[PDB]
RNA sequence: GUACUGAUAACCGCAGCAGGUCUCCAAGGUGAACAGCCUCUAGUUGAUAGAAUAAUGUAGAUAAGGGAAGUCGGCAAAAUA
RNA sequence: CUAAUUAGUGACGCGCAUGAAUGGAUUAACGAGAUUCCCACUGUCCCUAUCUACUAUCUAGCGAAACCACAGCCAAGGGAA
RNA sequence: CAGUCAAGCGUUCAUAGCGACAUUGCUUUUUGAUUCUUCGAUGUCGGCUCUUCCUAUCAUACCGAAGCAGAAUUCGGUAAGCGUUGGAUUGUUCACCCACUAAUAGGGAACGUGAGCUGGGUUUAGACCGUCGUGAGACAGGUUAGUUUUACCCUACUGAUGAAUGUUACCGCAAUAGUAAUUGAACUUAGUACGAGAGGAACAGUUCAUUCGGAUAAUUGGUUUUUGCGGCUGUCUGAUCAGGCAUUGCCGCGAAGCUACCAUCCGCUGGAUUAUGGCUGAACGCCUCUAAGUCAGAAUCCAUGCUAGAACGCGGUGAUUUC
């Protein structure tokens, strides 16, 4: 007989997939479309999720009830120290898909980069790229030969960047290496830009801007083996049920005698690669700038790092991207910020945002003071003081 | 962007922080946290809670 | 909502399912309001159609004058007492769930409203706003 | 006849089984109390352990707003005391 | 009675097939008896979430049973359907 | 459930919608008929839960007819992409009413689903009533109380490792497999078109909302073995300070963590088509959307995008051991 009562299914079968990801650094399966009338620019950037805070800004949306009125909005801050280009890579069109034919590196790689190719770095003789720098030894011949090999072939051109993790307060000395596809200009001009940026850094304010809508690719915060009531969102069985209630009751029909793939079944929750599109950039902040959390309306000299630091992260001292809303991944995680693949023009975008206030009270509790000067101005002199 | 003050304890209430509470006689109470909100719903006296502003005003602190 | 409620209502937290009894606020003669359905509510298996501040609900008068009783009439929720979030960031809640009875067009059967009224009710139903005293 | 146990190891239960098996003595406090809770004398410290803290269990709990709409049925829990 | 009641109660009675120690009718008190309603109360529910102990888990030691023609990926066909 | 013929109904008019007398079928969600399988046992009804499929489509998308002026409605085409509810009564399937809704379509999967639950029903043993029986007892009559066992095996499914194809490390490709968004309201268009009037739209645009999904934890709320701080009872340490026990003694607050439409955020645009309406244009010197050719077009399909990465698919790059 039939269901007797229709309901939408619990779960999404296009993310049916629920296993652990391959790494903490989630892959970008699609870079933005190439328009070769533009200058050369990176299509994504690598950052680290610090945590969340709260913004107050005015709304510009004519026709709404909160038009010209202050709203508060949760944002994510990602610490983005300036990424640094160490290689370039060419990919040729085949009838079987894009194929990397050549990968050229720079002459000097930092220990952050070298440390990525090692599982036991302290025991090593540290021999990585030692014979490769000999190609730069004799006058740069073979390097320009493989560069011309890229220039002839290689319909798309990617660039091997890596993060400066020593500027980021984690205990993780081993940096992350990634391929970001350049877009604008010719294949020649692409690899010219790539060669001219070997060992030099690219900052985030050359890749993004104010009011841009960006996608965030990351790995979801993991939780372990999880039952079906939380991993799938199934109704709990009633109080009288023998043998358990956080289950799925019927696993399938008698015909066929197999469990179907589409039924809700327990397993891993979290640590999935997820891409979330259309997040608006609210602030591109500078590390060589105190009063980062200041505002044209606020004008108190304060950085975005709240009282007692970002909890479980540390202290932001570099350039950062402050982006509206929730981002996949927890704090400390490597996060790829990609430009949007399609021109989002649906009037939630193209709104020129302008903040009014940035919350820097302590997220380690009910933080009530934005600055230590304000805390002292409220409380006065204490037993520890002067 | 207005900084409001706590009805119970006199602490500053920054935007989007704490709760508000409208009584039956339309009297607005704004609380900074669930601590000062819970002490209000226990009908406690702010002048007898040692860390409130009204204590430190009455006791000349 | 729907008919007679000009303007939109932003989604606030639903606090009053089917079977809730909320106080009455107008001088129509009722003393409480037993909510039996919400206008504009959606459909899901076992999900109770829950009400919030500003909505037109189908409701009977359990306690009051017998000229109001044993029949089902539209009522408009004017106080919620479940904490909801407005878009300027504050969470607020009244002392009681309270409503006023009305016609399907949106005109109040009573003439005054005791207690405060949420502004999402007043801006949405102007006859609630005219009869109200303090709004929030 | 006289030792010893008289039972979560000496009895009966296929056993060194959370079962069953007649009786005497009987401290202090709280408290109406041979109730519960804590201590003195006397007696034990026996029951495979170590490490982690997934799911689902078993036992114990707590929940915003609503208050039986759940269910054959207020079953279970809460409330009361 | 409820918004709604194949439930409940009060009446009505040509009652398939009520009825007088096959005891009739009624009854205060009593009931771990059956049923209906109301107040209170609550995670029964909306709609789930979180915490604790012992498991399950891993390890050292100890170490069974059920069942077992042979065994173990399906779709359709035919076939004791 | 669907047709064929058309005597009539539809003021007029067979076929807008209907349609008698007849007649042709389909379906196995009815009940029979049969007794083929199972009586060295395939666990009964109904509900809950959960997945998938069918289309004879209720809604939504696009259309065609009308006895289509508008609105509303009725008939039909492609269409199963997507949803199809909350309750009172009954053990109910069935039913009936209350209300919301965009709509409250019909079904299948051993009349799906009991080593998933529940056990109200039927259907042991206890018992009462009625009728029947001389009786023991019967009832396809009513009522009440009545043990729901086992997975640790193989497969399947969900997750998790993993030998080998010089070793090891890093960056990648993408075959294949899956896929997702959904529906409404208000304002404006506009009291406009249309209409004698009564009434009374639609496309575009804006603001939100419903259902679902993927995250997230700044805020709000919940949780408390932070046994963190404070308070309280009984008792014990001669008092005090400080503690022990009451299986976490209890109470208030409570960070962190987890978590809630109880919180916040986000959820893509290109092509090819169906139905259909067309173009040129013969067959058939005319005419025709069709025959050759062809234009536009559905929530369809495929791709973009998203998820996983073949552990026997592949690429690039780094280092590549001396007693």
């Amino acid at each position: 007989s039939h269901r007797k009562y229709e309901a939408p299914r619990h779960g999404h079968l296009g993310f049916l997939p629920r296993k652990r990801a391959a790494s903490i650094r989630a892959r970008v399966k699609a870079f933005p479309k190439d328009d070769r009338s533009k200058p050369v620019a990176l299509t994504s950037f690598l950052g680290y999720k610090a945590g969340m805070t709260t913004i107050v800004r005015d709304l510009d949306r004519p026709g709404s009830k909160f038009h010209k009125r202050e709203v508060v909005e949760a944002v994510t801050v990602v610490d983005t120290p300036p990424v640094v280009v160490v290689g370039v890579v060419g990919y040729v069109e085949t009838p079987r898909g894009l194929r990397s034919l050549t990968t050229v590196w720079a002459e000097h790689l930092s220990d952050e980069v070298k440390r990525r190719f090692y599982k036991n770095w302290y025991k090593s003789k540290k021999k990585a790229f030692t014979k490769y720098s000999a190609k730069y030894a004799q006058d740069g011949a073979g390097i320009e030969r493989e560069l011309a090999r890229i220039k002839k072939y290689a319909s798309v051109v990617r660039v091997l960047v890596h993060t400066q993790i020593r500027k980021t307060p984690l205990a993780q000395k081993k940096a992350h290496l990634a391929e970001i596809q350049l877009n604008g200009g010719s294949i020649s001009e692409k690899v010219d830009w790539a060669r001219e940026h070997f060992e030099k850094t690219v900052a985030v304010d050359s890749v993004f801007e104010q009011n841009e809508m960006i996608d965030a690719i990351a790995v979801t915060k993991g939780h372990g083996f999880e039952g079906v009531t939380h991993r799938w969102g199934t109704k709990k069985l009633p109080r009288k049920t023998h043998r358990g209630l956080r289950k799925v009751a019927c696993i399938g029909a008698w015909h066929p005698a197999h469990v179907m793939w589409s039924v809700a079944r327990a397993g891993q929750r979290g640590y999935h690669s997820r891409t979330s599109i259309n997040h608006k950039i609210y602030r591109v902040g500078k590390g060589d700038d105190e009063a980062n959390g200041a505002t044209s309306f606020d004008r108190t000299k304060k950085t975005i790092t709240p009282m007692g630091g970002f909890v479980h992260y540390g202290e932001i001292k570099n350039d950062f991207i402050m982006v509206k809303g929730c981002i996949p991944g927890n704090r400390k995680r490597i996060v790829t910020l990609r430009k949007s693949l399609y021109t989002n023009t649906s009037r939630k975008a193209l709104e020129e945002v302008s903040l009014k206030w940035i919350d820097t009270a302590s997220k380690f509790g009910k933080g009530r003071f934005q600055t230590p000067a304000e805390k002292h101005a409220f409380m006065g002199t204490l037993k520890k003081d002067l | 962007m207005k900084v409001e003050i706590d009805s119970f304890s006199g602490a500053k209430i920054y935007p989007g922080r704490g709760t508000l509470f409208v009584r039956g006689d339309s009297k607005i109470f704004r609380f900074q946290n669930s601590k000062s909100a819970s002490l209000f719903k226990q009908r406690k006296n702010p002048r007898r809670i040692a860390w409130t502003v009204l204590f430190r005003k009455h006791h000349k602190k | 909502s729907g008919n007679g409620a000009q303007g939109t209502k932003f989604r606030i937290s639903l606090g009053l399912p089917v079977g809730a009894i909320m106080n009455c606020a107008d001088n129509s003669g009722a003393r409480n309001l037993y909510i039996i359905a919400v206008k504009g509510s959606g459909s899901r298996l076992n999900r109770l159609p829950a009400a919030s501040l500003g909505d037109m609900v189908m409701a009977t008068v359990k306690k009051g004058k017998p000229e109001l009783r044993k029949k089902v009439m539209p009522a408009i929720v004017v106080r919620q007492a479940k904490s909801w979030r407005r878009r300027d960031g504050v969470f607020l809640y009244f002392e009681d769930n309270a409503g006023v009875i009305a016609n399907p067009k949106g005109e109040m059967k009573g003439s005054a409203i005791t207690g405060p009224v949420g502004k999402e009710c007043a801006d949405l139903w102007p006859r609630v706003a005219s009869n109200s005293g303090v709004v929030v």
